[PDB]
C-alpha cells in the first residue's frame, strides 16, 4: 500500500527519506562522474577522482547494516518515538513577586520586594522593562524576607535605582523544539540571526531544572561501549572517541580547533545522519558570524542549533550558554530519541565567567584568584553528558591552555572528565602538517582491548613506537648526519617519515584556505593504508607524495604516473 | 556556412566538447551516432536527458519521458560509458506554471512525485561551467531547460554566458539560434546554423 | 536644579547624598567645567570619581550638585582631525578652528552590535612592514594584539601601521592612555611630518591625569570610532596601552571599595576589556558599512605572558604580535616574534597577489631558526641544508627596515616572489642591493604609468604563475639587473649572479639614456 | 568495456 | 528481501556479542549461590 | 619648555632584586635612558656593573646620532648577546665543542 505508507510521511519525511534509496550496481556502472560526486556528498562520503573507486565506496556505505535498516524502513509506515520520562515544560503561573532596585554596582543589583504573594526562591529570574527592552536579573543571595542580590543576564544599560521589577519566581527558560535547528540563538533565548528576530516555536523549558524523581535516577546510566567514526586518520587509528563520553581538543592560539569543530559537525550531519548542537562560550562576534555563514554555505545549518554566549556579553550570560546547550542536547535526545554531538567553546571561558561570577559577589577567591566551586561548576556542566536508553549525547569541547600550564586550576578540573584527549601544536601546524594533532602526547581511553580488535591495538601501538623512534634518531641525523645511522635504523627513520607524513588530511571545510578538495577515510581504508606503509612496501616512493591525501593508493598511482611521464619526456 | 558543418566536421582540435539541448531523446539519435563517433564528451539537457535518468534507475517524478527509448538509452550508455554529462541538481516545481522553484536538498539526483524537471540547479550550472572552463570547441545546439519559461531560464543564460566569457565556439541548432538572438549569444559563437532538420543531416 | 550635596572627600573620590535614582557611570555635574562618573550608588548616596578638575572651583564639603540622569555623551566637533583632545573634546593642540556646532554625541558605552550585523573580514590593511604584511596579515576590521617588553618597539609598529595609510582612505585615531607628553607631543610632530595629520585624531590622557578620564579614554576614543564608521568610512584605532587602562580601573575599583580579585583587580576587569573591543569589526551596509581595525598594546614583564591581563588580551584578540627582546638584542629590527606570533585570520586577509607571493614562508623561517639554533653544535650539513640556510638569511635580510620606513604591499609582494625564486641569495651582509631593489620597484610601481597599471593589475586582480613569470622575466629583473650593475659593480664577478642573470635582455643602454636625461631611477617609459 | 567496471 | 538472510545472521551475531562484552542490566550477571 | 630645561638624572632602588616590582614598573614609562645595574657582574669585579642586555636608550636614533655610532653600538650588544649564550655552552658542553 504505497498510498497508505506514504501518508504517514511528511513532504520533508519523504525529501529526507530519498537519500535512503537503495543503488544497485547495474544502475550504479551507468552514472557519470558528476552523478556519483552528488550521491557521495549528498551520503557524506566525500568527493572521490575515480569511477570504481566511487562503486566501491557507495556499496560499502549501502552495504552497512544501519543504511539498509534506514532504507528498508524508509518503506514502511511512519513509527513514532514513544517519549519515556520526557522534559516537562515549566507550569504557567503569574507575576507573583515585585519589587524595585536599591543599590547599584557593576554587575551587581540589589532588589527589595514589597508585594509578594511568596518567598523568593533562589536562581529565580526577576524581569524589569526600561525603554521597552526587557532584562533579567538572577537571585544569588537571600539576605533577609524582603531584600535580595541579582546579577544581569545580558546588558546592564537602562538600569537605576528605582526600577520596577516583577518575578515568577522560576528560573530563566528558553524555547525548545525542533524547530531551533538552523537557527542562532543565545542562551537567554534572543534572536540572533536577523534584525527583525523571527520568534523560535516551541515550548519554555528550564535548562537549570534536571527534572529527576530521585537521585538514583541519575545512577542509571549505561557506561560508554562504542567508538564514533570521524573519518579522520589519525583520530580514528590513535585517538577513538567514545560515544557518549567526551572527548577535549587543547592547545595555544591558531593551532586549528575551530576547523576541526566545523569538520566533525559537517561529518556527524552527513555521514552519521544526526542532530548537532553548538554551544558557544565567550563566543567572539566575528568568529561566530563566520562560523554561521560557512554553516550555511556547505549545508549543515538547517540541522544544527546555534547558542552563543558572546564575548561582549556579562559574564552571568556567558556562564549560562553550556547550560542551554546542554539542556538543547537533553530534549533532543528525551523527546525526539536522536542522538546528539554536543560541540563546547571554549571551556576555558566557562570557567573564567564562573571565576567571574563568583569574584563579583563578594566571595573569597581560591587558589590562584579562582572560584571556591570550580570543580563543583565543572562537575555540574559536565555530568548531563551521559548515554541512556533513549540515545547518546557525545561531547567535542575545545579548550585553550594558557602558556601551555596544564597544571592551571582549569585545565586540571577539565581533565577530570574528558575520556579522550586531542593535544595540538604549534610546530606541527608551523611545518604545514594539518590537521596539527600531536599523536605522542595525545591517549585515548577507547584503544583498548575492550573496544577495539586485537589488529587495530597492534597498529596504534607499532605506529606510536615507530614515531617516537623516529623522533628519537632525527636529532642524531640532524647532528652527526645521515650516514652515521645504521642499516636498520635508515629504514625505521624512513618509515616513521613516511607514516607521519601519511596522517596529514584535507577537510572538506579546510578549502577556503588551500583550495584542495577535502576526503573521508574509513577506519578500515586508514588501517590498511598504515598497515602498507609500517610493512615498508612503499619504501621506493619520494616522501612528498604522502602528504595530503585520502588512501594509500593515491600515493602509488601518483607515483606511477610521475614515473610515466618521466620515461616518456626522455 | 560550410566552414562550420563541413570544414569544422573533419579534423577538430582536441579536445572536443559538444552541447545537446533538446525535449526529445528519439528527436536527436542519429545525431548522437555521428557525434558518439566525432566527439568523446558531450553534455545533455532536456526532457530528453530526463529520459536518460529513467534509464539509469534514478527516481523522475512526474517529469515529461520517452518510455519507447528507454532501453535505447542504456544501450548506448552499456557501449560507451565515460562520454556523457547529465546534470545533477534540477529546478522543479508542483505543474507546469512558471512558479517559484523548488529543490531537492537531499540527494540532488532524485526528484520526488509531484514534481517534473524542467531546468537544471545551480550545481549543475557550477558542474557544467567546470566542464566548459576546460575546452577547445563548443557546438551548441538547443536549449538544456525551458526558455519559454520566465523562471525556468537561468541554466541557459548562465551557460551561455560561460561559454562566451571564454578555442572556437559556434552554434550548431535553431533553437539555440533562438536563444541567442533572444539573449544576445553571438560573442563567441560564430555564426548558428539553424537547419532544424538539415542541421540533424549535416549532424548525422 | 541642584539636588546633591557633598558629604566627604576621600581619595579624590566624592561623596555626593541627595535622592535620587542613580545609575552606573551616571554623570554628576558640579559647574560648568566640573563633571564626574558613579561608581556605587545607593538610595540617597553615590561616590562619584572626577573626570577633570578647574583651579576655580574649590570642592569643599557642602559644596552642591545636579545629577544629569544620563550617561557621558561625547560630542563631535570639526577640528577632531589634526588634533590632541580629552575625553571631554577639548582642543590641547589644534590645527584648524572648531564651529562649535556639534556634528553628532556620541554614547561611550555603546554596546557592541550582534553578529547579524557584521560581513566577513577579506580586505588587507597595508601595516607597512613586509613580514606583518606576509607572514602575520591583518585585515579590515581586524582586532590585533601588539604584546611585549618594554622598548622593544611597539608603538614603532603601530606608528608604521598609521604612516601606511598615507595613500589610503583609512582614518587614524590614536589613543594614549597614561603616557607622557612629551612622547605625545613627538608623535604628533611625527603625523605632521609624514602628511598624514589631516586625517588623524590623538586622544590623550596623560599619567598624571585623573584616574577616570585614563579609565575613559578608550571608550571616547572608539565612540569617535564609531561616528566616523556609520558613515561608511575604514578607521583603524591604537590603544597604547591597555595595561594602564586596567592598572586605573583598579585604581578606581580599590579606592570606591570593590573587593579585590586575582592580582587585586576587580571581578570584571575581563568584561571592561571585552566589551570594548568587540566594538570592532567589519559592518554590512545595512549597519554603517564601514569597518573598525583595532591595535591595542600590551606590556608584559620579563616576557612573562602568563599575566592576566595579557591572557584576558590574547583571550579577547584575533591575533598577536609578540615583540622579543632577545631579538632586540640580536639586532632583529622590527624585533617581531615570527614563531610566537599567531593571526587567526591568515589568507582570508589578504590579496590574491599577496598570497600567492607569501605561500609557503613561515615553514622556511621556522625551518631556517631550527637549523641556525643547531648550528652551534652540529657540524655536518646537507646540501639542502645549504639552501635553507641561504634561504632563510636572504628572508631575514629582506623583513628587516628602518624605522617609520612605509614599504608598499605589492613592493612586499615582488620581494617574496623573487627570494622564493631564489633571486636574492647572491649578495650577503650588504644589504644595499635590496636597497637598490626596493628603490626601483617603488619608483616602477609608482611613477611609470605602465608601472601603474601594472600596480592596479597585481592589485586587484588575482594573476596565475606565468602572468606573472612574463613580468618578472620582461620588465622587473632587465631593470634590477641593469640597476644592480650600475649601482654595485662587484656584483658582475659573482658567479651567482652572471648565472642567474644570463638569460635576461641587456637594455642598458636606453636606461643609460634616461639616466643622462635625468628621470629618476626606476621610469622604464616615458610614453606619456 | 561496460562488464570490466 | 532488502536485507540478506546471511546479513541478518553476522547482524544478529554483532549484537549478541555486544550484549555479551557490554552489560547495561545488571541482573544478567551469573551470581554465585550461598550454601 | 621654551624657557629652559630640565635635565633629570634619577637612581632607583630594586627591593630584594626584583626587577618586577610595581614601583620598578611604574618607574619604566618615564625614563627616556634606563641604565640597569647587575649585582653579578658587579660581583665579577666589572665597574661600572651595567648590564648592557637589560637596559635601553630611546635617544639611540637617526635623529640624535649618526649612523656609525648606531651600527657599532648594535654590533657591541649582538657581540656580548652571542658572546653570552656562547657562555652556557662552554660552561657545560667544555671549550673544544665550538
Ligand atoms: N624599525 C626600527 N628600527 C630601528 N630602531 C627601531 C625600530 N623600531 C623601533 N626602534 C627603536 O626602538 C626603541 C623603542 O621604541 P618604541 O617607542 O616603539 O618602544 P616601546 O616598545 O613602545 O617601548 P616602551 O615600553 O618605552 O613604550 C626606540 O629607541 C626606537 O627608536
Ligand atoms: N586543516 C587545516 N588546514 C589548513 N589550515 C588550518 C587547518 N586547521 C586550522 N587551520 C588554520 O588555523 C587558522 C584558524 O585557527 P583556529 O582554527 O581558530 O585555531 P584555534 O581555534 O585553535 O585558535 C586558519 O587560518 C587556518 O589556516
Ligand atoms: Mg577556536
Ligand atoms: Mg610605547
Amino acid at each position: 500500500d504505497p498510498e497508505f505508507v506514504a501518508s504517514t510521511y511528511t513532504e520533508e519525511e519523504i525529501i529526507h527519506n530519498l537519500l535512503f534509496k537503495l543503488y544497485s550496481v547495474e544502475q550504479l556502472a551507468l552514472f557519470t562522474i558528476d552523478q556519483l560526486n552528488a550521491l557521495l556528498f549528498a551520503r557524506g562520503l566525500g568527493l572521490e577522482k575515480n569511477k570504481v573507486r566511487a562503486i566501491k565506496s557507495l556499496l560499502t556505505l549501502q552495504t552497512s547494516y544501519e543504511f539498509m535498516e534506514k532504507s528498508q524502513a524508509a518503506l514502511l509506515p511512519k513509527v513514532s518515538f514513544n517519549p519515556t520520562n520526557p522534559l516537562k515544560p515549566i507550569e504557567e503561573k503569574e507575576f507573583t513577586i515585585f519589587g524595585e532596585i536599591v543599590e547599584i554596582r557593576s554587575q551587581v543589583y540589589k532588589i527589595r520586594i514589597d508585594k509578594a504573594e511568596e518567598e523568593v526562591l533562589p536562581k529565580v529570574i526577576f524581569y524589569a522593562d526600561v525603554n521597552g527592552k526587557e532584562i533579567q536579573l538572577e537571585v544569588a543571595d537571600i539576605f533577609d524576607k524582603n531584600l535580595v542580590s541579582t546579577f544581569v543576564l545580558g546588558n546592564e544599560t537602562g538600569l537605576k535605582i528605582g526600577t520596577k521589577v516583577k518575578s515568577k519566581n522560576q528560573s530563566y527558560a528558553i524555547k525548545i523544539s525542533k524547530r531551533l535547528l538552523g537557527r542562532v540563538i543565545d542562551p537567554i533565548g534572543k534572536i540572533l540571526d536577523d534584525s527583525i528576530a523571527t520568534p523560535v516555536h516551541g515550548n519554555m523549558y528550564a535548562p537549570l531544572e534536571m527534572q529527576h524523581d530521585s537521585e538514583a535516577t541519575r545512577y542509571v546510566v549505561s557506561p560508554k561501549n562504542a567508538i564514533l567514526e570521524t573519518g579522520i586518520k589519525v583520530i580514528d587509528v590513535l585517538l577513538p572517541i567514545p560515544k557518549g563520553g567526551k572527548t577535549g581538543l587543547l592547545g595555544g592560539a591558531g593551532v586549528g580547533k575551530t576547523v576541526i569543530v566545523q569538520e566533525l559537525i559537517n561529518a556527524f550531519i552527513k555521514f552519521h545522519d544526526g542532530v548537532s548542537v553548538f554551544a558557544g562560550i565567550g563566543e567572539r562576534i566575528r568568529e561566530g558570524h563566520e562560523l554561521w555563514k560557512e554553516a550555511e554555505a556547505l549545508g549543515f545549518l538547517n540541522k544544527t542549533a546555534f547558542i552563543f554566549g558572546q564575548m561582549n556579553e556579562s559574564p552571568g550570560l556567558r556562564f549560562r550558554s553550556g547550560i542551554s546547550g546542554v539542556k538543547v542536547a537533553e530534549y533532543f535526545r528525551n523527546n525526539l530519541g536522536k542522538s546528539v554531538l554536543l560541540f563546547m567553546d571554549n571551556i576555558f571561558r566557562y570557567v573564567q565567567a564562573g571565576s567571574e561570577i563568583s569574584s563579583l559577589l563578594e566571595k573569597t577567591p581560591s587558589a590562584v584568584g579562582y572560584q571556591p566551586t570550580l570543580f563543583s561548576e565543572m562537575g555540574q556542566l559536565q555530568e548531563r553528558i551521559n548515554s541512556t536508553k533513549d540515545g547518546d549525547i557525545t561531547s567535542i569541547q575545545a579548550m585553550y591552555i594558557p602558556a601551555d600550564d596544564f597544571t592551571d586550576p582549569a585545565a586540571v578540573a577539565a581533565f577530570a572528565h574528558f575520556d579522550s584527549t586531542i593535544i595540538l601544536s604549534r610546530q606541527l601546524a608551523a611545518e604545514g602538517v594539518y590537521p596539527a594533532i600531536d599523536p605522542l602526547e595525545s591517549n585515548s581511553k577507547m584503544l583498548s582491548i575492550k573496544y577495539t580488535s586485537r589488529e587495530h591495538l597492534d597498529i596504534a601501538k607499532k605506529t606510536v613506537q615507530t614515531l617516537e623512534k623516529t623522533k628519537t634518531l632525527e636529532d642524531i641525523i640532524n647532528i652527526l648526519g645521515f650516514d652515521a645511522l645504521s642499516e636498520d635504523d635508515k629504514k625505521v627513520v624512513e618509515v616513521g617519515r613516511r607514516l607521519k607524513w601519511f596522517l596529514t588530511q584535507p577537510f572538506v571545510v579546510a578549502e577556503k584556505f588551500s583550495g584542495v578538495p577535502g576526503k573521508f577515510v574509513r577506519l578500515k581504508d586508514s588501517l590498511k593504508g598504515i598497515k602498507t606503509i609500517l610493512d615498508g612496501d612503499l619504501n621506493h616512493i619520494p616522501v612528498s607524495y604522502f602528504s595530503f591525501v585520502g588512501v594509500v593508493e593515491e600515493i602509488i598511482e601518483k607515483f606511477n604516473l610521475d614515473a610515466k611521464k618521466e620515461a616518456l619526456k626522455n | 556556412e560550410i566552414k562550420n558543418l563541413d570544414k569544422a566536421l573533419s579534423r577538430p582540435e582536441r579536445p572536443i566538447v559538444a552541447i545537446l539541448g533538446g525535449a526529445k531523446v528519439s528527436d536527436k539519435i542519429g545525431v548522437l551516432n555521428n557525434l558518439l563517433k566525432y566527439v568523446d564528451k558531450i553534455i545533455i539537457g532536456g526532457a530528453m536527458a530526463y529520459t536518460f535518468l529513467a534509464a539509469q534507475g534514478i527516481g523522475i517524478g512526474k517529469s515529461l519521458v520517452e518510455e519507447d527509448k528507454i532501453d535505447l538509452a542504456r544501450e548506448y550508455l552499456k557501449n560507451n560509458l565515460d562520454k556523457f554529462v547529465l546534470p545533477i541538481d534540477y529546478a522543479l516545481a508542483k505543474d507546469f506554471e512558471d512558479v517559484k522553484p523548488f529543490y531537492n536538498l537531499e540527494n540532488t539526483l532524485e526528484i520526488p512525485n509531484g514534481y517534473m524537471g524542467l531546468d537544471i540547479g545551480p550545481k549543475s550550472i557550477e558542474v557544467f561551467k567546470k566542464y566548459i572552463k576546460d575546452a577547445k570547441t563548443i557546438l551548441w545546439n538547443g536549449p538544456l531547460g525551458v526558455t519559454e519559461f520566465k523562471y525556468f531560464k537561468e541554466g541557459t543564460k548562465a551557460i551561455a554566458k560561460a561559454i562566451t566569457e571564454l578555442v572556437y565556439t559556434v552554434v550548431g541548432g535553431g533553437d539555440s539560434v533562438a536563444i541567442i538572438e533572444e539573449l544576445g549569444l553571438d560573442r563567441r559563437f560564430s555564426h548558428v546554423s539553424t537547419g532544424g532538420g538539415a542541421t540533424l543531416e549535416f549532424l548525422e | 536644579m541642584k539636588n546633591l550635596k557633598i558629604t566627604a572627600i576621600k581619595d579624590n573620590l566624592i561623596f555626593v547624598e541627595g535622592e535620587h535614582q542613580f545609575s552606573f557611570l551616571e554623570i554628576i555635574k558640579f559647574s560648568d567645567k566640573v563633571e564626574g562618573v558613579v561608581l556605587k550608588a545607593n538610595d540617597r548616596s553615590a561616590i562619584v570619581a572626577i573626570l577633570n578638575e578647574d583651579k576655580d572651583l574649590n570642592l569643599t564639603v557642602g559644596s552642591l550638585a545636579e545629577a544629569t540622569g544620563e550617561l557621558y555623551k561625547i560630542p563631535i566637533y570639526d577640528n577632531y582631525l589634526g588634533s590632541i583632545i580629552n575625553v571631554l573634546g577639548e582642543s590641547l593642540v589644534k590645527q584648524y578652528e572648531r564651529t562649535n556646532v556639534a556634528l553628532d554625541k556620541k554614547y561611550v558605552f555603546t554596546e557592541a552590535q550582534p553578529i547579524f550585523t557584521r560581513s566577513a573580514v577579506n580586505e588587507p590593511l597595508v601595516t607597512g612592514i613586509t613580514v606583518v604584511d606576509g607572514v602575520l596579515p591583518v585585515g579590515r576590521g581586524q582586532k590585533e594584539l601588539i604584546i611585549g617588553d618594554r622598548g622593544t618597539g611597539k608603538t614603532a609598529i603601530a606608528l608604521n601601521a598609521m604612516l601606511a595609510q598615507e595613500n589610503t582612505d583609512v582614518i587614524n585615531i590614536f589613543i594614549a592612555i597614561g603616557k607622557k607628553r612629551d612622547e605625545i607631543v613627538e608623535i604628533y610632530g611625527t603625523f605632521k611630518k609624514h602628511n598624514i595629520l589631516h586625517k588623524s585624531i590623538i586622544v590623550s590622557a596623560a599619567s598624571d591625569d585623573a584616574v577616570a578620564a585614563r579609565y575613559l579614554a578608550p571608550y571616547a576614543g572608539m565612540a569617535i570610532a564609531e561616528f566616523f564608521q556609520q558613515i561608511g568610512k575604514d578607521v583603524l584605532v591604537v590603544m597604547d596601552d591597555l595595561t594602564n587602562h586596567a592598572d586605573a580601573y583598579r585604581e578606581l575599583s580599590l579606592l570606591a571599595g570593590i573587593a579585590p580579585a586575582r592580582e587585586a583587580y576587580p571581578g570584571d576587569i575581563f568584561y571592561v576589556h571585552s566589551s570594548l573591543l568587540e566594538r570592532g569589526g567589519k559592518y554590512g551596509p545595512e549597519f554603517g558599512g564601514g569597518s573598525i581595525t583595532i591595535l591595542p598594546i600590551a606590556q608584559t614583564l620579563a616576557g612573562d605572558i602568563s599575566g592576566y591581563i595579557p591572557t584576558n588580551l590574547i583571550s579577547i584578540t584575533d591575533g598577536q604580535i609578540y615583540t622579543s627582546a632577545k631579538l632586540f638584542n640580536e639586532g632583529t629590527r622590527p624585533a617581531i616574534d615570527v614563531n610566537l606570533s599567531v593571526s587567526r585570520l591568515g589568507s582570508a586577509a589578504q590579496s590574491k597577489f599577496m598570497a600567492f607571493a607569501s605561500s609557503g614562508l613561515k615553514k622556511i623561517y621556522t625551518e631556517y631558526k631550527y637549523l641556525k639554533r643547531l648550528s652551534s653544535f652540529s657540524s655536518k650539513i646537507s646540501n639542502r641544508d645549504l639552501e635553507t640556510l641561504q634561504k632563510g638569511k636572504a628572508f631575514e635580510s629582506l623583513i628587516d627596515q628602518a624605522e617609520y620606513e612605509v614599504i608598499d604591499y605589492e613592493t612586499s609582494a615582488i620581494l617574496f616572489l623573487l627570494l622564493k625564486k631564489g633571486f636574492l641569495n647572491f649578495y650577503t651582509e650588504k644589504t644595499e642591493a635590496l636597497k637598490v631593489i626596493i628603490g626601483v620597484i617603488k619608483v616602477f610601481l609608482a611613477k611609470d604609468v605602465l608601472g601603474r597599471k601594472m600596480r592596479a593589475i597585481l592589485v586587484e586582480h588575482g594573476i596565475d604563475s606565468i602572468v606573472w613569470n612574463l613580468y618578472l622575466n620582461h620588465m622587473i629583473l632587465p631593470l634590477l639587473k641593469y640597476h644592480l650593475l650600475s649601482e654595485l659593480q662587484y656584483l658582475a664577478t659573482n658567479r651567482e649572479f652572471i648565472k642567474k642573470f644570463k638569460d635576461i635582455r641587456n637594455d642598458g643602454r636606453i636606461l643609460l639614456a634616461y639616466e643622462r636625461k635625468g628621470y629618476e631611477r626606476g621610469i622604464a617609459y616615458d610614453y606619456k | 568495456n561496460y562488464e570490466e567496471l | 528481501k532488502i536485507i540478506s538472510e546471511e546479513k541478518e545472521i553476522l547482524h544478529l551475531i554483532e549484537q549478541s556479542k555486544r550484549d555479551r562484552d557490554f552489560i547495561d542490566n545488571f541482573s544478567k550477571i551469573l551470581e554465585e549461590k550461598n550454601l
